[PDB]
């Protein structure tokens, strides 16, 4: 049996002999005549309460001015960005909730859970009032993360070492993706819609084919957990957070690390990363009380917004680029520009 | 009738200590920049208390300047501004304080925690603790105006009626015995629900720490219990009375509650 | 007799992962500096628009 | 399947009282705020009354505030107008109409079918009337015309459509601007500036055949349109 | 790249010293906690040593308490357990584990039936 | 201005906010508690009369919900934060089966220096308290032979009961008393396997984690 683990070993060498010989100089020191953005100052233009509880998830939908949060307290809310007023207020069957999705078409929303069942709910209908349309059940674990295709397809990520693709209207489990030796909590889908990432509990990240239902590239570091993922709007880089101080930013084409952010005084963990319009921002939250905004191309931190009392669950900047919404352990979700 | 009432009857610290209060009590009056609304339920009594105290400096500010020489030349009916809006002023601030007792009290009886909202009942008791302290310094504006006679009228304040002194002292002393009856219930209440719970750390905190913070009762009857124990004497007390005379000292002692109430319900947190 | 199973899947996955054609750092770098300098004019949040554009407030 | 059944009709003597009663069944009751629209024979629609979810707020039109009632009853499902002190001009058909109002909703959805009784600041919304021969198998066009901006602040224009089949109830067409109502084909479309409306049909068919009114929501007062009649 | 390595095993007489090393790579080794457990055949994951960042503050079980001897260098990033004297029934594989989060006194999942970081291991035989 | 239909809309949100806050006024009412144990020990039975075990019990005109988690995985370092907000976290073990003991101490430790979870109290349950009498009258094995440090200890039914019981309760209480100061304690309790009084325990003791809470939120102490 010690054969097998020898040529293992042997694989991972070439692989990293490969890796070492493909790399030509870090992108953190070309990038040495850009001229640094300047402070950078968010004020917070709204605030959105009447939760009473810990806000887990949120997602804004291919409009930028709705968005739909959801909670511990039971209640998944749909929120109006441009008034401050409420639109639908779900109930849910059960209490424990740990993400929730926008469908593209605006006509359906995706909730989670501390259950295995993930309840997909219809908003448009002939009666006026949101029924439940779909349960997805048979996991065997609690989801992280419920991410939209199109109006007919729906990806999950669960507790579990798998990944699933489901089908709404015949329910069962289309395609299935195993792997990660561990728990799985992140999840994001590309712009091109055919390749995904997905990150795990064992300092994991891999890329995922929809179309075919295999892994293709896998990128280690981080020394500890993963807990955040997101893309590029280029789509051959992405992002990731870690429990320890860093988050580090990768590259597709090539499997290398590009760049990585942290400073000395950090000793908290960071929560939820998602990037800016231009790619340009890169903004994390943390598990202090605080939230850091950094400079993509070059490794210097600029500008701190405010941040809540208790936490920052999830932080995600809207489709038109003009807004930043921040969700919070206390019930309060503030929306900065 | 002033000449008469007056024959009958027979500085720069002052400002200091004053201003003292007025800045103390603004420093801390808005709170509005710090998210203290998690808590608001005590904090917005605290901000009730701190215009009381506030608005009870302004008007011993402009009482001590007008009294004196100044005196005899207003004419009566602004007089009892400066006797009228002050007693205002400080029935805002020891009835307030109750309007804070019997708020921890009845938050210490029932098992429920402090999330409860129980908004109604609390913008109720902080409406009457002003009310009350309104009504009583209206009751004199109108009646009780003691020319009729020179007896029944007093020296700690001219022809002030002695009678409304009785119900003065009587609402004060209702007061004390109320505030130090809810403030001693809850440490037998605390040390009762520990016997059965049988907590190995009751004394190094539950026991100790709070008689500490139940000293709050003596540090306000030490200091408000001079102004009117002066007030029964000069009621007492007659048309040559030595210590009757010598009132304006210790009526300061009360306003300098005004710099010490507001730190010790404060500074805690 | 289910850890061998793991491992050839394990071993037939890097082999598999190995034949990935890979191209330089470089040419990564210079693609993400030009593709962020090329859309720098029309992000919200890098350049302040003012308030006649702003729907917020 | 939503049902709106209405009752309450018969003869009135001049002087007297009636009520009338709207009854629905299939959805949420509780969180429609319904209307009324009363039509006189051979006349144009005209807006009578109204109340809102939770009974907030309750408006009338200027012509008969201080004689009529309205109430509704959610645990009986049920819509109640009284009516006193009726005059000989309020002979006419009755339709109970239903309404929803946040983003994104659409208000008029489900009309009623009608029950008979027979005994100054306002926009004008004011249109041809003339009738416009049709043919199967071409394109026409109605316009509207209005006296003051439709084109609010927020962007919005409040300018509805609606269609009357010779023998049915009218049921929504188009609500706002180019926007349309599910069920409805993809022939029908609107186009316009803030104060002139166009609504254009084409590859027209046989049961397309009917009246349409043009409508504005700005002001609460609302006033139709006189309807453009298709026929041949 | 968290692998954990370890040496120092192999048969030995009953009541003779013995030593073992895990070795570590990948992380910073100077800010997490360290543990040693064991897993005897047909028997579950047992928790045996423990040692903290600084190298004070160190635990033990009671069933070894007394001649195990368990250190951390960090020069050189290695983790030493030495056994002094040993019964028949201390025939077990150990295992090398480290604590999930850094800056931190929880170690939440050092035993559990799979674990991301924690080394393949060895095995000590006592009197066959 | 607004048009009408903002108005309308704006009317909704209001009535939607009142009836939400009016069922979240009835969240406070039942009291939620979590409950944590072994396997071999006793977990249905302490408390008489993927998946999410609810059970349902009234004393005293209080509603209490204990939630116990089923069917997970072994690693819980990451579905147990969700457990932030509950009222206690009654822990069950052993006191009659030596070998298994020491981990139990564990599962104690862990969730006790863990970085949430602190402001919560547990309360601790020793079950098969009849066993413990039977096993330690009879001679065939001695807790000595495990914990070396009961030869020398004295006592701060037969005598032998009372010290091996104080001695078990006196390992967990030191592992209680020592991190955490100020925040939350521990409560041996000395249940029994056929006890019907454990309603009442758990009633007095969340009376004083509230009693206990509203004097250090509202700063009296
Ligand atoms: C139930 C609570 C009631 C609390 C009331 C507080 C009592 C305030 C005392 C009123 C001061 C009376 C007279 C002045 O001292 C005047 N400026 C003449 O002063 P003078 O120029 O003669 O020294």
């Amino acid at each position: 049996l010690d054969q097998l683990r020898q040529e293992a070993e042997q694989l991972k060498n070439q692989i990293r002999d490969a890796r070492k010989a493909c790399a030509d100089a870090t992108l953190s020191q070309i990038t040495n005549n850009i001229d640094p953005v300047g402070r950078i100052q968010m004020r917070t233009r709204r605030t959105l309460r009447g939760h009473l509880a810990k806000i887990y998830a949120m997602h804004w939908g291919t409009d930028s001015r709705l968005l739909v949060s959801a909670s511990q307290d039971g209640k998944l809310i749909i929120w109006d960005s441009y008034t401050t007023n409420k639109v639908h207020a779900i109930p849910l069957r059960s209490s424990w909730v740990m993400t929730c999705a926008y469908a593209p078409s605006g006509n359906y929303v995706a909730c989670g859970g501390l259950d295995n069942i993930c309840s997909i709910y219809n908003l448009k209908t002939r009666e006026g009032n949101v029924r439940v349309s779909r349960e997805l059940a048979g996991h065997t674990g609690y989801l992280s993360c419920c991410r939209f295709l199109d109006d007919n397809q729906i990806v999950t990520s669960s507790g579990d070492t798998t990944c699933a693709l489901w089908d709404i209207e015949t329910g069962q489990q289309t395609t299935t993706f195993t792997g990660h030796t561990g728990d799985v909590m992140s999840l994001s889908l590309a712009p091109d819609t055919r390749l995904f990432v997905s990150g795990a509990c064992d300092a994991s990240a891999k890329l995922w084919d929809v179309r075919e239902g295999m892994c293709r590239q896998t990128f280690t570091g981080h020394e500890s957990d993963i807990n955040a993922i997101c893309f590029f709007p280029n789509g051959n880089a992405f992002a990731t957070g870690s429990d320890d101080a860093t988050c580090r930013l990768f590259d597709l084409r090539a499997d290398q690390e590009l760049m990585t952010y942290s400073h000395d005084n950090i000793i908290c963990g960071i929560t939820s990363v998602s990037f800016s319009k231009s790619g340009r921002l890169l903004l994390a939250g943390y598990d202090d009380f605080n939230c850091n905004v950094w400079d993509a191309l070059k490794a210097d931190r600029a500008g701190v917004l405010a941040g809540h009392d208790n936490r920052v669950s999830c932080l995600g900047v809207t489709d038109d680029g003009m807004a930043v919404a921040t969700g919070s352990w206390d019930s309060f979700l503030k929306i900065w520009n | 009738t002033l000449r008469e009432h007056y024959q009958y009857v027979g500085t720069v610290l002052f400002l200091v200590i004053c201003s003292f209060i007025v800045l103390e009590n603004l420093m801390v009056l808005i709170a509005i920049w710090k998210n203290n609304k998690f808590h608001n339920r005590m904090y917005f009594f605290i901000g009730n208390l701190a215009l009381c105290d506030l608005l009870a400096g302004i008007a011993y500010k402009v009482n001590i300047l007008m009294s004196g020489k100044k005196t005899f030349s207003l004419s009566p009916t602004v007089w009892f501004l400066r006797e009228g809006s002050m007693f205002v002023a400080l029935g805002a601030s020891t009835c307030s304080l109750l309007a804070i007792a019997i708020e921890r009290h009845l938050t210490m009886i029932k098992m429920r925690p402090y999330d409860a909202n129980k908004r109604h009942r609390v913008f109720l008791l902080i409406g009457m603790c002003w009310l009350i302290a309104f009504t009583l310094g209206a009751l004199p504006i109108l009646g009780w105006n003691c020319l009729h006679n020179l007896p029944d009228c007093s020296t700690i304040l001219p022809l002030y009626s002695k009678k409304y002194i009785a119900f003065c002292i009587s609402i004060f002393t209702a007061i004390l015995v109320t505030i130090v009856i809810l403030y001693a219930r809850i440490y037998f209440l605390v040390k009762s629900s520990s016997r059965k719970v049988a907590n190995h750390n009751n004394s190094e905190r539950s026991m100790a720490l709070l008689r500490t913070v139940v000293i709050v009762v003596s540090v306000f009857i030490a200091c408000w219990s001079p102004l009117f124990i002066l007030f029964l004497i000069d009621v007492a007390c007659v048309q040559a009375c030595p210590i009757l005379f010598k009132a304006q000292w210790f009526i300061v002692l009360a306003v300098l509650n005004s710099a010490m109430n507001p730190v010790i319900y404060t500074l805690a947190s | 007799t289910a850890s061998i199973a793991q491992a050839r899947k394990l071993v037939e996955q890097l082999k598999m992962e190995a034949n990935i054609d890979r191209i330089k750092v470089s040419k990564a770098a210079a693609d993400l500096m030009a593709y962020c300098e090329a859309h720098a004019k029309e992000d919200p949040l890098l350049t302040p628009v003012p308030a006649s554009e702003n729907p917020f407030r | 399947d939503v049902q709106l059944v209405e009752s309450g009709g018969g003869l009135v003597q001049p002087g007297g009282s009636r009520k009338l009663s709207c009854s629905a069944s299939g959805f949420a009751f509780s969180s429609f705020g319904m209307h009324w629209v009363r039509q006189a024979p051979e006349k144009g629609l005209e807006w009578v009354a109204y109340i809102s979810s939770g009974s907030g707020t309750i408006y009338y039109a200027d012509t008969v505030k201080g004689r009529f009632t309205i109430s509704r009853d959610d645990p009986k499902n049920t819509l109640f107008l009284q009516m006193t002190s009726l005059r000989s001009e309020d002979t006419a058909m009755y339709y109970c109409v239903r309404s929803i109002y946040y983003y994104g909703s659409s208000p008029f959805d489900f009309w009623g079918q009608g029950t008979t009784l027979t005994v100054g600041s306002d926009i004008v919304m004011t249109q041809a009337t003339s009738s416009v021969p049709v043919t199967p198998g071409e394109s026409v066009s109605i316009s509207c015309r209005s006296s003051k901006s439709l084109l609010h602040s927020n962007g919005n224009t409040y300018l509805y459509w609606f269609l009357q089949r010779p023998g049915q109830s009218p049921q929504l067409l188009i609500y706002r601007m180019s926007n349309l109502a599910s069920g409805v084909p993809d022939r029908f479309s609107g186009s316009g500036s803030g104060t002139a409306f166009t609504l254009t049909i084409s590859r027209l068919e046989a049961e397309d055949v009917g009246v349409y009114y043009c409508m504005q929501h700005l002001e609460y007062p609302l006033t139709f349109g006189a309807g453009t009649k298709l026929e041949l | 790249q968290v692998q954990l390595q370890e040496s120092g095993g192999g048969l030995v007489q009953p009541g003779g010293s013995l030593r073992l090393s895990c070795a570590a790579s990948g992380f910073t080794f100077s800010n997490y906690k360290m543990n040693w457990v064991r897993q005897a055949p047909g028997k579950g994951l047992e928790w045996v040593s423990d040692i903290s960042q600084s190298g004070a503050s160190i635990s033990y079980t009671g069933s070894v308490k007394g001649r195990f001897t368990i250190s951390r260098d960090n020069a050189k990033n290695t983790l030493y357990l030495q056994m002094n004297s040993l019964k028949p029934e201390d025939t077990a594989v150990y295992y090398c584990a480290r604590c999930p989060a850094p800056f931190t006194r929880d170690c939440f999942d050092v035993t559990s039936t799979t674990y991301a970081y924690r080394g393949q291991g060895t095995q000590v035989t006592v009197s066959s | 201005s607004v048009s009408a239909e903002d108005k309308a809309a704006a009317e909704r949100s209001k009535m939607i906010d009142k009836n939400l806050r009016e069922d979240g006024e009835k969240a406070r009412r039942t009291l939620r508690l979590l409950l944590l144990g072994a396997d071999n020990s006793g977990k249905s039975t302490i408390v008489k009369q993927s998946g999410i075990f609810e059970t349902k019990f009234q004393v005293d005109k209080v509603n209490f919900h204990m939630f116990d988690v089923g069917g997970q995985r072994d690693e819980r370092r990451k579905w147990i934060q969700c457990f932030n907000d509950v009222t206690a976290i009654i822990f069950v073990v052993d006191s009659s089966d030596y070998n298994r003991l020491q981990e139990a101490l564990n599962d104690f430790k862990s969730i006790w220096n863990n970085r949430w979870l602190r402001t919560i109290s547990v309360i601790l349950f020793l079950n098969k308290q009849d066993l413990l009498a039977e096993k330690v009258l009879a001679g065939k094995s001695k807790i000595e032979d495990y914990f070396p440090e009961f030869a020398r200890y004295t006592t701060p039914e037969d005598p032998r009961v009372t010290r091996a019981k104080y001695f078990i309760r006196k390992e967990f209480v030191d592992i209680s008393t020592a991190s955490g100061d100020g925040r939350h304690i521990c409560y041996p309790h000395f249940t029994c396997a056929v006890d019907t009084e454990n309603a009442r325990r758990i009633f007095n003791d969340c009376k004083d984690i509230i009693l206990q809470m509203n004097l250090k939120e509202y700063n009296l102490v």
